[PDB]
RNA sequence: GCGGGAGUGGCGAAAUUGGUAGACGCACCAGAUUUAGGUUCUGGCGCCGCAAGGUGUGCGAGUUCAAGUCUCGCCUCCCGCACCA
RNA sequence: UCUCUA
RNA sequence: UGCCUGGCGGCCGUAGCGCGGUGGUCCCACCUGACCCCAUGCCGAACUCAGAAGUGAAACGCCGUAGCGCCGAUGGUAGUGUGGGGUCUCCCCAUGCGAGAGUAGGGAACUGCCAGGCAU
RNA sequence: UCCUCCUAAAGAGUAACGGAGGAGCACGAAGGUUGGCUAAUCCUGGUCGGACAUCAGGAGGUUAGUGCAAUGGCAUAAGCCAGCUUGACUGCGAGCGUGACGGCGCGAGCAGGUGCGAAAGCAGGUCAUAGUGAUCCGGUGGUUCUGAAUGGAAGGGCCAUC
RNA sequence: CCGACUUACCAACCCGAUGCAAACUGCGAAUACCGGAGAAUGUUAUCACGGGAGACACACGGCGGGUGCUAACGUCCGUC
């Protein structure tokens, strides 16, 4: 499970998740899993889709993870009234805009990357798509 | 290095006279020569100037970089300033110590009639 | 230099066992008689000689004859 | 299930800093132009710097903001009026 | 608040005084300053006295 | 200034030959000699610093500048401002005369002297050596002293490289090896 | 669940104003006493080794020139409150 | 003065 | 008027670094010496003084050079004021403003006053 | 109660049992002025001497420093050394800022007298923003201002201060 | 004592590529705000003083946000 080792601050505002993404092009590898929807991916969802494509490739090829969960998410416990401070940090998310490349992959064929990224996208709440390395 | 530290050493009183609007006598000192010039409060144009590089001053002297040359320079620039009607200035040491040739120049200009 | 804070630094004569008479400025005051100077120090002959490894086979053949 | 607190309740009063008279704005002598902590601005012609780096007018006239110096620092001067 | 308070009495005979503080532990010697006395309109040496 | 005259007449001509310099100002020359005694034990008592400065004032006839800690470190139990060493800068004639008395008297008075190192020129011509024991100078009386000090010598020259200083000291017959 | 306190060698226990970490004692090891064991008596004793210094105060990061000795989080343990319909 | 046990 | 140099500015990197080259009549720099003016918590290193034997090595100045730094469009994109709309955690339409980053490209500053030197 | 940042929506201001940190002082020099200086860290060499004392050179260029929290400043240094000093002056104060108010703040300049500097000039506490407490009552010194028939006095007032 | 080399358990700096930030900024809008000039319009709509108040329990909706679960006809601010 991905998590920052150190943080400048322990808690963070809820913020918003509007705007387009930046990690749009397939930078490192040959095939990519691009986000189409909007939302937040936890560290569990990231690690589960990583497991599903590492097992689908039999550790063949190289897999990049373009995102990193750096936003802390607080929750208040059950049967706690709405005052008395901000809730306790429970888990970590990464804010995902449309166009964000989530994963990259090479060293494998295209059809194997399709079935691996499909097994990974079945572990993700947001709608994804398959992309390849574009020249320019 | 030495040039830069002299400029850093001079640029406080220069900016202070820059905001005082002071007509300022600028001394510049070399081991061989000594220079003087009276500068308008805008800092962009001069009024009078004197040196030991001028022939009319250097030919009456033994060496161009001693105290007697520096006093002859401060006398010449003061007599030119009083010729042009400039009487009250402010002495810019230009990062040198007020000592030796610089002091003998300013004492010559005080004695010849400038007021600072 | 300043005037008073420094020790006395006066020219004296230092002669050596090799007869190297040398006048130097020093804080000793009295005259000096040396033992070795840089002229007569065995840096150029003696330290070269003073390694002296010697041979083991040559020691063996030295100790007798067949 | 009662409990909690908040070690983080504090804050100080707003000091009402900023620029009191903007550019092209005629002032009297002694009029406060800028209150500020550091020298975010600097005093130019006919402008004094206070004890707390407050920029006040030494004369009467219009405020002129301008950028001078090798460091591109922001100077405030009073134009004549 | 160990820095106690004193007064700097004029040595001009007037009872005029400035009031101030000092650390009597680290500065045991008495404070003497040359200050302005508005009654005599001169600068006169003031000496440390008790704040009373 | 005996070695200064020997520099000015024969060393400059020699180095101009063995380097083929365009100008005579391009030659190396010695600039200063620095004599440090790092006395980290004077936090025990001032008198060790005060007496170590007295011995080095006899070596070079100058009053030493008592150096202090630039900052505070706790591994050595020192605070910023403690007098922790002494130095002497030697320039001019007093530099040359100390360098004469050094290479003529004191280096031969080293116990088991077998040469210096040519690997102590700090990459940029400046040579640094350290003596174990101050009694090699004859200024110090052996019965009169009690504590074996040690100092370090730093010859700062105007040579850019390391070899131009090595040739300069070798021109002064400096006993490298 | 809230609040208060503490965590140190094999053990109980100390250290102050942040300036080595183990004072002490117990237990253990060894020595001498004794036929022998116990006692009693003397001397050692936190971990790595040539003897020469380094690791070490619940876990992990900061502050400090430098922390058991501050500060935050985590952890376990102890105590008191957890009331009104 | 005290002095257990095999 | 041309060249060169020194001083004081304007402007504040298209003006700064780097690399190579180059300059000594004058100027500048280093330099020589220091009992003195003055100076070093030691030192004529610096500061200062008296000077002018030497050298342009360094520094400085000048020339060249696109390895950088820097500047930098056009178009588009993001955002957004008003009005309207939808599938309303977010977007779209009309209209107005319009970046940042990046690209092409530019680019090895320009200029004023005084003084001096050599030429004209 | 006070200070700093964010929330705070590019003037000011702006709430929550919202997110994070500090203050209830210090300094007779750690103030003023004149003169001068410029860091952190790392590399190499070097007696004891060691990851780390001091010394010399080089890279670097403020990544340091600021009496203390944070922010904004700081090379003309507001940072760091030394000399002389007491402007950590008294009476005022045009004109502005900020508050519902009480109040708080900045301030050129004027009069007197002073310190440093050759001089131009600077100085009415400290790089700034926290380091604080109304009134009443009472105490101390000064002052004929008042003084219950009159002369004093008590007491009160005013100024400084607790 | 010096060390001999080769691993695959890692890795500083630096270099290149790629992301994130309310308490980051070598950039930087739209709007808003302050000041000035100019028309047209508007029953002075503005300011000052004085007489009299009431009110200081707000609500939802849009936009920008904190908190909560971008839960609440929830809660707390800014603006309409
Ligand atoms: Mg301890
Ligand atoms: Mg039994
Ligand atoms: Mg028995
Ligand atoms: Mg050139
Ligand atoms: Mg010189
Ligand atoms: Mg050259
Ligand atoms: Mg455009
Ligand atoms: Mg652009
Ligand atoms: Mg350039
Ligand atoms: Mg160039
Ligand atoms: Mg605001
Ligand atoms: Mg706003
Ligand atoms: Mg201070
Ligand atoms: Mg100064
Ligand atoms: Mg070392
Ligand atoms: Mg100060
Ligand atoms: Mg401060
Ligand atoms: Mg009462
Ligand atoms: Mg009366
Ligand atoms: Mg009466
Ligand atoms: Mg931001
Ligand atoms: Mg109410
Ligand atoms: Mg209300
Ligand atoms: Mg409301
Ligand atoms: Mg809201
Ligand atoms: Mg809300
Ligand atoms: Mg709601
Ligand atoms: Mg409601
Ligand atoms: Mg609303
Ligand atoms: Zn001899």
């Amino acid at each position: 499970m991905l998590q920052p080792k150190r943080t400048k601050f322990r808690k963070m505002h809820k913020g918003r998740n509007r705007g387009l993404a930046q990690g749009t092009d397939v930078s490192f590898g040959s095939f990519g899993l691009k986000a189409v929807g909007r939302g937040r991916l936890t560290a569990r969802q990231i690690e589960a889709a990583r497991r599903a494509m590492t097992r689908a490739v039999k550790r063949q090829g190289k897999i990049w993870i373009r995102v990193f969960p750096d936003k802390p998410i607080t929750e208040k416990p059950l049967a706690v009234r709405m005052g008395k401070g901000k809730g306790n940090v429970e888990y970590w998310v990464a804010l995902i805009q449309p166009g964000k490349v989530l994963y990259e992959m090479d060293g494998v064929p295209e059809e194997l990357a399709r079935e691996a990224f499909k097994l990974a996208a079945a572990k993700l709440p947001i709608k994804t798509t398959f992309v390849t390395k574009t020249v320019m | 290095d030495k040039k830069s530290a002299r400029i850093r050493r001079a640029t406080r009183a220069r900016r202070k006279l820059q905001e005082l609007g002071a007509t300022r006598l600028v001394v510049h000192r070399t081991p061989r020569h000594i220079y003087a010039q009276v500068i308008a409060p805008n800092g962009s144009e001069v009024l009078v100037a004197a040196s030991t590089v001028e022939k009319a001053i250097a030919e009456q002297l033994k060496y161009t970089g001693n105290k007697d040359a520096a006093a002859a320079v401060g006398k010449a620039v003061a007599e030119r300033a009083l010729e042009k009607g400039i009487k009250d200035v402010s002495f810019d040491r230009s990062g040198f110590q007020y000592h030796g040739r610089v002091q003998a120049l300013a004492d010559a200009a005080r004695e010849a009639g400038l007021q600072f | 230099m300043k005037k008073d804070i420094h020790p006395k630094y006066e020219e004296i004569t230092a002669s050596c066992s090799c007869g190297n008479v040398m006048k130097i400025r020093s804080t000793v005051g009295h005259d000096l008689n040396l033992d070795v100077c840089s002229k007569c120090h065995p840096f150029f002959t003696g330290k070269q000689r003073d390694v002296a490894t010697g041979g083991r086979v040559d020691r063996f053949n030295k100790r007798f004859n067949i | 299930k009662a409990g909690g607190s908040t070690r983080n309740g504090r804050d100080s009063e707003a000091k009402r800093l900023g620029v009191k008279r903007f550019g092209g704005e005629s002032v009297l002598a002694g009029s406060i132009i800028v209150r500020q902590r550091g020298t975010k601005f600097h005093a130019g012609a006919n402008v004094g710097c206070g004890r707390d780096h407050t920029l006040f007018a030494k004369a009467d006239g219009k405020v002129k903001f301008e950028v001078k110096g090798p460091k591109n620092r922001k100077f405030i001067s009073i134009e004549a009026e | 608040g160990i820095r106690e308070k004193i007064k700097l009495v004029s040595s001009a005979g007037t009872g005029h005084f400035y009031t101030t503080t000092k650390n009597k532990r680290t500065k045991p010697e008495k404070l003497e300053l040359k200050k302005f006395d508005p009654v005599v309109r001169q600068h006169v040496i003031y000496k440390e006295a008790k704040i009373k | 200034a005996k070695l200064h005259d020997y520099y000015k007449d024969e060393v400059v001509k020699k180095l101009m030959t063995e380097f083929n310099y365009n100008s005579v100002m391009q030659v190396p020359r010695v600039e200063k000699i620095t004599l440090n005694m790092g006395v980290g034990e004077a936090i025990a008592d001032k008198k060790l610093l005060d007496n170590a400065a007295a011995d080095l004032a006899a070596i070079s006839g100058q009053k030493p500048l008592i150096t202090k800690a630039r900052k505070s470190v706790a591994g050595f139990k020192i605070r910023q401002g403690y007098p922790i060493g002494c130095k002497v800068t030697l320039r001019g004639e007093r530099m040359w005369e100390f360098f004469e008395r050094l290479i003529t008297i004191a280096v031969p008075r080293i116990r088991d002297f077998r040469g210096l190192s040519a690997k102590s020129f700090d990459g940029r011509g400046n040579y640094s050596m350290g003596v174990r024991e101050q009694i090699i100078f004859p200024e110090i009386d052996y019965d009169k002293v009690d504590r074996v000090r040690g100092l370090d010598i730093t010859i700062t020259t105007t040579a850019k490289s390391d070899e131009e200083g090595r040739a300069l000291l070798a021109a002064f017959d400096f006993p490298f090896r």
